[PDB]
C-alpha cells in the first residue's frame, strides 16, 4: 500500500529480489541507476532483479476474510493461545492462596492448643480459688 | 499426494455429506450441567 | 510568625489520622475479598469458638441487626506476639497438609456462570 | 488412525467443549478456595480477641489467689 522509500502510495509496485519490500518502480528505478543496489539492506540489485507486482497465474484468489479456511484456523490459534494465558492467572493465583491458606490453618493449628489451656487455666483458677 | 487427509476429503465430497459438528452449546437446558454452566 | 506552615502541619496531621483509621479497620478488608445469617449460626451452633467467630462477622458486616461495637491495639500485638512463641519439620508438616487439602457445590459454579 | 474425517469433525467440537468445563471447574474452584481462606482469618482474629478476655479471667484469679 505504500512505497518505503518515499511514503507515498505507489501508482507501479515493483517487489525487490534481494530485501522483500514494495517499491514503486519510478523511485526505485533511479535508485538502481544512482548505484546499483537496494535501498533497504544495501545489497546488490539489478532492474532486471526487480519484480513487478502480478495476479498469480490460473488460480483464482478471493480477498481475505473470516470466512476462508486458514484465517479461521489461524484464528482459533488465537483463541486457545489466549485461553492457555488465562489458566496461568488461576494457577498463579491459586499457588498464593493455598499458601496464605497453609500458613493460615498451621497458625489456627498452633492457636488452638494455646485457647484450650488457657480455657482449663483459667477455670481452674477459678475451681482453685473458689473452694478455698 | 497427500497423506489421510486426501482419503476423507474425497469421500465427503463424493459421498456429498458435510461432517457433523457441535451442535450442543445452542440450546441446552434449564434444570453434568454443572460443568455445562462452568463452559459457558 | 508561621505562614502556611499550620496549614502544612493541620494536612501532615490529617493525614496522619487518615493512616492510622485505615490500616486499623479491618485486616481482611483492607487487604482484599456475604449475606447476613442468624439461622445459620443458630444452625451450626446445633463449639463456643465457632459462635464467637460468627458474632464478630456479624458485626463487621454493618434481616440483619447491629449491636456489637466494643471489643485496644495493644492488647492485640501482646496476643499476637504470645501465640507466635507458643507456635524444616514444621515446614513439610505444611507442604503434606496443603496436598492433602488440595486433593451442592456444582450448583453455585452454575449460578456463578448465569451471573457470567 | 485411519479415522473417518467427519468424526474428526465432532471429535474437534467434543475436545473444545471439554476444554471449556477444564477451565470453568478450576476457576470456581479458585474463587472458593479463596473464599474458604477468608472464612478462617475471620475466626483467626475472632479468637485472638477471645484470648485476650481469657487471659484477663486468669490475672483476676492470680490476684485473688494471693490474697
Amino acid at each position: 500500500l505504500i512505497c518505503s522509500i518515499s511514503n507515498e502510495v505507489p501508482e507501479h509496485p515493483c517487489v525487490s529480489p534481494v530485501s522483500n519490500h514494495v517499491y514503486e518502480r519510478r523511485l526505485i528505478e533511479k535508485y538502481i541507476a544512482e548505484n546499483g543496489t537496494d535501498p533497504i539492506n544495501n545489497q546488490p540489485l539489478s532492474e532486471e532483479q526487480l519484480i513487478d507486482i502480478k495476479v498469480a497465474h490460473p488460480i483464482r484468489p478471493k480477498p481475505p476474510s473470516a470466512t476462508s479456511i486458514p484465517a479461521i484456523l489461524k484464528a482459533l490459534q488465537d483463541e486457545w493461545d489466549a485461553v492457555m494465558l488465562h489458566s496461568f492467572t488461576l494457577r498463579q493465583q491459586l499457588q498464593t492462596t493455598r499458601q496464605e491458606l497453609s500458613h493460615a490453618l498451621y497458625q489456627h493449628d498452633a492457636a488452638c492448643r494455646v485457647i484450650a489451656r488457657l480455657t482449663k487455666e483459667v477455670t481452674a483458677a477459678r475451681e482453685a480459688l473458689a473452694t478455698l | 499426494t497427500d497423506i489421510m487427509r486426501n482419503e476423507f476429503e474425497r469421500l465427503a465430497a463424493r459421498q456429498p455429506i458435510e461432517l457433523l459438528s457441535m451442535k450442543r452449546y445452542e440450546l441446552p437446558a434449564p434444570s453434568e450441567c454443572v460443568n455445562n454452566s462452568m463452559a459457558q | 510568625e508561621e505562614r502556611e506552615i499550620d496549614d502544612t502541619y493541620i494536612e501532615d496531621a490529617a493525614d496522619v489520622d487518615a493512616r492510622k483509621q485505615a490500616i486499623r479497620d479491618a485486616e481482611r478488608v483492607k487487604e482484599m475479598k456475604a449475606v447476613q445469617k442468624d439461622l445459620p449460626r443458630p444452625s451450626e451452633v446445633n463449639l463456643r469458638p465457632l459462635n464467637v467467630e460468627p458474632p464478630l462477622t456479624d458485626l463487621q458486616k454493618s434481616t440483619m441487626l447491629h449491636y456489637d461495637l466494643l471489643h485496644e491495639p495493644s492488647g492485640n500485638k501482646k496476643g499476637k506476639t504470645v501465640g507466635f512463641g507458643t507456635n524444616t519439620y514444621l515446614e513439610h508438616n505444611p507442604y503434606e497438609k496443603f496436598s492433602k487439602e488440595e486433593l451442592e457445590s456444582l450448583e453455585k459454579r452454575l449460578e456463578i456462570n448465569r451471573g457470567h
